């Protein structure tokens, strides 16, 4: 099977050098050009270069030339993308991907994510979304000021699952994330039934069950 | 220095109907057009080379043409796992720039949402700050426009909005926006309101409360 394996997911701050890898299997390495792309969060794909294992001949976009350094160790079937400086704007998903002469990209390596920011591992401040016409009512929890991701929401240990929301994280100006989860429940249920917000943060080994109360 | 302008960047359909996705090139290349599918939370991979022919593995429902400076991709009967978002690319001399992508997402009929506001819990505003969230629950099509107004006056700069992935068994969005004052700022003011357009609304719907009241 011909593929591309990249190394695992990365949590950086600027200034910090870093180097991606990307190991070919199943094919004659040193044969074929292989580019890396670059895929900010919730944008498109970019074309930073490419390299010629057999001669580590290298191109790159004029976006990315003297910003990072793409290069390649043959022997192992192995290319690279480094940064000497990383900025907070890197923070990015990278693949890499073979060319051929077909002029196109046609096997793809799984991503590596990177993620560059200034703040150190801290767990999450959760917060009520208390509930307060209509036999709905909505109530959350305000998972704040986290780092890195993931975190994860449960509600009342899994047993509430129907019309829960969690909201892809997003990252604040402080260089921290916060996303709230949220659920639709009968606002006849809010005097009878108890609503706990279970969030756990592995980076930081933080667990918090957050009872909602209207 | 070619540019690739994808048409639609929102492609509507269900399962069953056909697809037809443009590509068109600034200026006329010798080089090969291909196209990518990225399926949600996965790498892209390689559709179509050289215009119109399927990759390995690539099923007979894809097809592709087009010549000169316009190309088209074509779904013809549409499949669940179709709903992904669709790059072309094309080498222009070193350069290899991409096309914006097109989101292939699945058509239900119009649903407004219910919007519902939630003030800053008192255990956040001691901490220093005041998160106010409005949500808007499964509605469609995505397209909304959310207004923050404190005391009547528009908000701009201080919030932050988060939208979920389309329901896998509704077909609908739900939408997240935070404004976040300082807990000087939040006390200043009275009256804290979110404004909801929304194509499934007669009028816009606004979701408000006076800071401090039960």
């Amino acid at each position: 099977e011909v593929q591309l394996v990249q190394s695992g997911a990365e949590v950086k701050k600027p200034g910090e050098s870093l180097k991606i890898s990307c190991k070919g299997s199943g094919y004659s390495f040193t044969s074929y050009w292989i580019g890396w792309v670059r895929q900010m969060p919730g944008k498109g794909l970019e074309w930073m270069g490419i390299i010629y294992p057999s001669d580590s001949d290298t191109r790159y976009s004029p976006s990315f030339q003297g910003q990072v350094t793409i290069s390649a160790d043959k022997s192992i079937s192995t290319a690279y993308l480094q940064w000497s400086s990383l900025k907070a704007s890197d923070t990015a998903m990278y693949y890499c991907a073979r060319y051929t002469n077909w002029d196109a990209f046609d096997i793809w390596g799984q991503g590596t994510m990177v993620t560059v920011s200034s703040a150190s591992t801290k767990g999450p401040s959760v917060f009520p979304l208390a509930p307060s016409s209509g036999g709905t009512a909505a109530l959350g929890c305000l998972v704040k000021d986290y780092f890195p991701e993931p975190v994860t929401v449960s509600w009342n240990s899994g047993a509430l699952t129907s019309g829960v929301h969690t909201f892809p994280a997003v990252l604040q100006s402080s260089g921290l994330y916060s996303l709230s989860s949220v659920v639709t429940v009968p606002s006849s249920s809010l005097g009878t039934q108890t609503y706990i917000c279970n969030v756990n943060h592995k980076p930081s080994n933080t667990k918090v069950d957050k009872r909602v109360e209207p | 220095e070619i540019v690739l302008t994808q048409s639609p960047a929102t492609l509507s359909l269900s399962p069953g109907e056909r697809a037809t996705l443009s590509c068109r090139a600034s200026q006329s290349v010798s080089s090969y057009l291909a196209w990518y599918q990225q399926k949600p939370g996965q790498a892209p991979r390689l559709l179509i080379y050289d215009a119109s022919n399927r990759a390995t593995g690539i099923p007979a429902r894809f097809s592709g043409s087009g010549s000169g400076t316009d190309f088209t991709l074509t779904i013809s009967s549409l499949e669940p796992e179709d709903f992904a978002v669709y790059y072309c690319q094309q080498r222009s001399n070193w350069m290899f720039p991409f096309g914006q992508g097109t989101k292939l997402e699945i058509k239900r009929t119009v649903a407004a949402p219910s919007v519902f506001i939630f003030p800053p819990s008192d255990e956040q505003l001691k901490s220093g700050t005041a998160s106010v969230v409005c949500l808007l629950n499964n509605f469609y099509p995505r397209e909304a426009k959310v207004q923050w107004k404190v005391d009547n006056a528009l908000q701009s700069g201080n919030s932050q909005e988060s939208v979920t992935e389309q329901d896998s068994k509704d077909s609908t969005y739900s939408l997240s926006s935070t404004l976040t004052l300082s807990k000087a700022d939040y006390e200043k003011h009275k009256v804290y309101a979110c404004e909801v357009t929304h194509q499934g609304l007669s009028s816009p719907v606004t979701k408000s409360f006076n800071r401090g009241e039960c």
